RNA sequence: GUGAGGGGAGUGAAAUAGAUCCUGAAACCGCAUGCAUACAAGCAGUGGGAGCACCUUCGUGGUGUGACUGCGUACCUUUUG
RNA sequence: GCUAAAACUAUGUGCCGAAGCUGCGGAUGUAUACUUUGUAUACGUGGUAGGGGAGCGUUCUGUAAGCCGAUGAAGGUGUGU
RNA sequence: GGGAAGCCUACCUCAAGAUAAGAUUUCCCUAGGACUUUAUGUCCUCUAAAGAGCCGUUCGAGACUAGGACGUUGAUAGGUU
């Protein structure tokens, strides 16, 4: 029985967030929290928010113990993109894609 | 599916020892290649190694006919510009006799992973002794 | 009477992609590449249904040659001897017996060389 | 200069096979008991006994 | 004990109780077929090789039924020449169970 | 973070009908399991074929994978080609 | 790799070798005779530009105030045939 | 037998991914149960060696790396004299 939290619409690319997700996949929650607390990556903040939300859900909605939990499942999906126009030299224009992502964290005994 | 292929786990490799004293190089190499590939067994299968182990002794006593001892050339290329190296049979048989047999049999075996595996079953020695007494090779007069 | 193409076109593309299962990369995902890959597979199969008979006959001949040389004959001489002895067993059965029954193959070779003599 | 053929997803992932992150060196501070970065002052201002902020 | 029989333009090496598929025959399902043109009979050390055939030998089999093999696609295509045609095929067979072999 | 977002609760026939919300395909991008893969050269398949995993009417069976091997230089157009 | 050849000349006996020919099974076109037949026999069935013949599926109108459908239509996604 | 600035050696550097993966010296690890898939077998408990790395002070070594030295039993860097 895994407990899920989802953070949707995080303003960061999935490719960047997956690097942080792979770092904590499969570890105990205390170890993962230490790693996220001392990381310098921007995606670490978002992943830590999702993990803490999942732990709180497991504690309050399902009455599980903190000490036995681990990151049993985590993956990052691509969200909706924002489209913008960047003017280049000599009257040429390029299209800019501002990417977002969805983070799913599951904790299980 | 009435015609059966040989199974690698059921193949039996037998050990034979051949003396090269006075034999013609190519006419010995054809028989060695045949027995390494397993063409002499009724369970022969093109994609399975069914051959035997061959130990060649007295490798530097092998002979070539005509004037090939001085005229037959062995080439290699270091891939640097102008890097073509050349030698002949007379020098090579005195220096590295096993390389002559390796070339002669490699040219007659199939070119691929199975051929690479097949040629690993040939052991060539210059002297009259070999270190494989534990495998009890049988004398094979080919 | 306006006709929309979507349902039938989707069905045709899906059938092609289903036949292209297991291929590498775009060959199992992209319709154009997959369609080129299926036709070529059919062409190869048509050619190889003919090649298979030759390959299996070659295998039978090689095994018969090995058995005959174990019994003291060459393949060509053993075939000639069987022909003169009137035996009409084919190469598939001859190779099967050579592989699985050495005594029977020895008897066949003896018959062949007796007819040759 | 630009590619003549689009690169496959397999080759792209093969190039990315060196992109994984690593952990920092963390350690329990014996003076205070909290996890801290090794050789660094803790977030509360402690380092090997001395305390920085009264 | 095994025997060599002719069926459908091809040859088979059979033992008692064997089930095998041959070219389509006109016999009704459940009937018995008798091969009286046996080419070879081997029973242990007893080996009989027919001159064309082994005189006196018989092989009896029972017809189990008839069926069709798996479908084959035939594809022909001449590149750059605007030509292409296809067809399917399923080959009929008759299934036999060997019940008796007598030298 | 009195944010965004989510987990419960509740409404509803239905919430994976939850607000750019009927259905929800493809390109494209993740996670999980099974097998293969770090001594071997090319349109990537095709005809053979060992082993392994799951299932099984226990098999001359089904599903997935595919060591090793014969053959094999995309499609369209325009052209004498 | 090959030298009383695995080279050249002459002779002989075997064998390999194609989608050619034969064997077994199946489809289809034309004609003769069976004086409906759907039947046997004989001869055919590589194809660009082209010519001829026969069909599959899609949307709409009548048949249809019929027939199927919340005990689940269309559409989507698998499996079997 | 003699016979050239030419060939193989000889001189310098690299070199066992030489998958044929070579050699020598020295060092380290000597615990219990259950079960069946009876085997370098699968799960529990116990154990964590010789060494290697992370980190830090750095370099006549350096794009990042890699490589060299040192980490209180200390002169590795800065300062001080
Ligand atoms: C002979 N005339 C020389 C010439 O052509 N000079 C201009 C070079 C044009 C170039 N070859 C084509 C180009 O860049 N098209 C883009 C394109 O349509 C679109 O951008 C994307 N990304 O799709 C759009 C964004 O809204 O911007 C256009 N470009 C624009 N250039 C503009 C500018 O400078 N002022 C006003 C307005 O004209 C702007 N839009
Ligand atoms: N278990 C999980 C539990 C988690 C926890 N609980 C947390 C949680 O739960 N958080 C909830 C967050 C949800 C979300 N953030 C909140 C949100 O979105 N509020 C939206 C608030 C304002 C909203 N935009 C206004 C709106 O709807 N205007 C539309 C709009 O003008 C137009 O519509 C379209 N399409 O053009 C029009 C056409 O009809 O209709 C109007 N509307 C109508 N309504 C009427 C109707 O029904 N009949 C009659 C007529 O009056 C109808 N018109």
């Amino acid at each position: 029985m895994e407990v899920t939290a989802k953070l949707r619409g995080a303003a960061i690319s999935a490719q960047k967030a997956r690097l942080v997700a792979d770092l904590i996949r499969g570890k105990s929650v205390a170890h993962a929290l230490n790693i996220l607390n001392f990381s310098n990556k921007k995606a670490a903040v978002l992943v830590k928010k999702a993990l803490e939300s999942a732990i709180a859900n497991a504690e309050h909605n399902n009455s599980l113990d903190v000490d036995d939990l681990k990151v049993s499942t985590i993956y990052v999906d691509e969200g909706m993109s924002l489209k913008r126009i960047m003017p280049r030299a000599k009257g040429r224009a390029d299209r800019i894609t501002k990417r977002t992502c969805h983070i799913t964290v599951k904790v299980g005994v | 599916m009435k015609t059966l292929s040989a199974k690698p786990a059921e193949v039996q490799h037998d050990w034979f020892v051949v003396d090269a004293t006075g034999k013609t190089l190519g006419r010995l190499a054809t028989e060695i290649a045949r027995r390494l590939r397993g063409k002499h067994k009724t369970s022969y299968t093109p994609h399975v190694d069914t051959g035997d182990y061959i130990i060649v002794i007295n490798a530097e006593q092998v002979q070539v006919t005509g004037n090939k001892a001085l005229d037959k050339k062995y080439y290699r290329h270091t891939e640097f510009p102008g890097g073509l190296k050349e030698t002949n049979f007379e020098k090579l048989v005195a220096h590295k006799p096993e390389e002559i047999f390796e070339r002669a049999v490699k040219g007659m075996l199939p070119k691929g992973p199975l051929g690479y595996a097949m040629i690993k079953k040939m052991k060539v020695y210059a002297g009259s002794e070999h270190p494989h007494a534990a495998q009890q090779p049988q004398v094979l007069d080919i | 009477a306006r006709v929309k193409r979507g349902v039938v076109a989707h069905r045709r593309h899906k059938k092609i992609l289903a036949r292209a299962k297991g291929y590498y990369g775009a060959r199992s995902r992209v319709y154009r590449v997959a369609f080129q890959a299926v036709i070529k597979a059919g062409q190869y199969a048509y050619r190889d249904r003919r090649q298979k008979k030759r390959q299996f006959r070659a295998l039978w001949i090689a095994r018969i040659n090995a058995g005959a040389r174990q019994n003291g004959l060459s393949y060509s001489r053993m075939i000639d001897g069987l022909k003169k002895a009137q035996v009409i067993i084919d190469r598939r059965v001859l190779a099967d017996i050579a592989m699985h029954d050495a005594v029977a193959f020895a008897a066949l070779a003896e018959k062949a060389k007796g007819a040759l003599a | 200069a630009v590619q003549q053929n689009r690169k496959s997803r397999s080759r792209r992932d093969m190039r990315r096979s060196h992109d994984a992150l690593t952990e920092n060196a963390l350690t329990v501070d014996q003076a205070t008991g909290e996890t801290h970065r090794r050789h660094h002052v803790t977030k509360d201002g402690f380092y090997r006994g001395r305390q920085l902020f009264a | 004990m095994y025997a060599v029989i002719q069926s459908g333009g091809k040859q088979h090496r059979v033992v008692e109780g064997e089930t095998l598929k041959v070219e389509l025959l006109k016999a009704e399902s459940g009937a018995t077929i008798t091969f009286d043109d046996v080419l070879m009979v081997v029973n242990g050390d007893n080996i009989q090789i027919g001159a064309p055939v082994v005189a006196g030998a018989k092989v009896t089999a029972e017809v189990i039924g008839h069926g069709r093999h798996d479908k084959i696609r035939i594809i022909k295509m001449r590149r750059r020449k605007h030509y292409r045609k296809q067809q399917g095929h399923r080959q009929w067979f008759t299934e036999l169970k060997i019940t008796g072999i007598s030298g």
